């Protein structure tokens, strides 16, 4: 009941649980957008009169 | 420096006649210089006001006269050499910080203007410290932004 209730397909006598979950590949693009937003803001509130 | 003149009448002016008519403030906006008075401008002639009246097309040109090509704007500076400049300025900051500490320590110890008057030789480290900012900034910001853009617009 546990086996067919949770995971660990017991095929070749092996009970395996997925415990790697690396994901997050080389993804410079999301930086390439949000970091540009960020730097534009730095330069925004740097020379404007306070 | 430009001027435009015309001769006063060949006298017969003992009458005290004015050389010109006036019906506006429009001619008395300017102060004649001492030099022309020395050589006698209102005594023998008179000045006339210069004015400019540019047309549409030439002023359209005149602003282009400094534009620089798109080819350049996207270009990066070398990353080497750039790092060299960064290390140069950062190591230049030290001496100014060291001097700044003393300059903070010693003020108000004497009469106020006698701060400046005794600081005509040796430099005052505040300004030299401050103006090394606006060189780390500006430079690093714009380089990081330009790289960050063009990493997307090409492939």
């Amino acid at each position: 009941d546990y086996a067919k209730k949770r995971g660990w397909v017991l095929g070749p006598n092996n009970y395996y649980s997925f415990a790697s979950q690396q994901q997050k590949p080389e993804d410079t693009t999301i930086p390439s957008t949000e970091l540009a937003k960020q730097v534009i803001e730095y330069a925004r509130q740097l020379e404007m009169i306070v | 420096v430009i001027d435009a003149f015309r001769l006063i009448n060949a006298n017969m002016m003992v009458l005290g006649h004015e050389p010109r008519q006036t019906t506006s403030n429009l001619g008395h906006l300017n102060k004649p210089s001492i030099q022309a008075l020395i050589h006698g401008l209102n005594r023998h002639y008179y000045s006339i006001t210069i004015n400019y009246r540019k047309n549409e097309l030439e002023q359209k040109m005149l602003l282009n006269l400094h534009k620089k090509s798109w080819m350049e704007g996207l270009t990066l500076q070398d990353y080497s050499e750039h790092c060299k400049h960064n290390e140069s300025v950062v190591k230049e900051m030290l001496e100014l910080a060291k001097n700044y500490n003393k300059a903070v320590e010693e003020e108000d110890k004497m009469t106020p203007e006698q701060l400046a008057i005794k600081n005509v030789g040796k430099q005052d480290p505040k300004r030299h410290l401050e103006e090394h900012v606006d060189v780390l900034m500006t430079s690093n910001i714009v380089q990081c932004l330009a790289a960050m853009l063009d990493t997307v617009v090409f492939k």
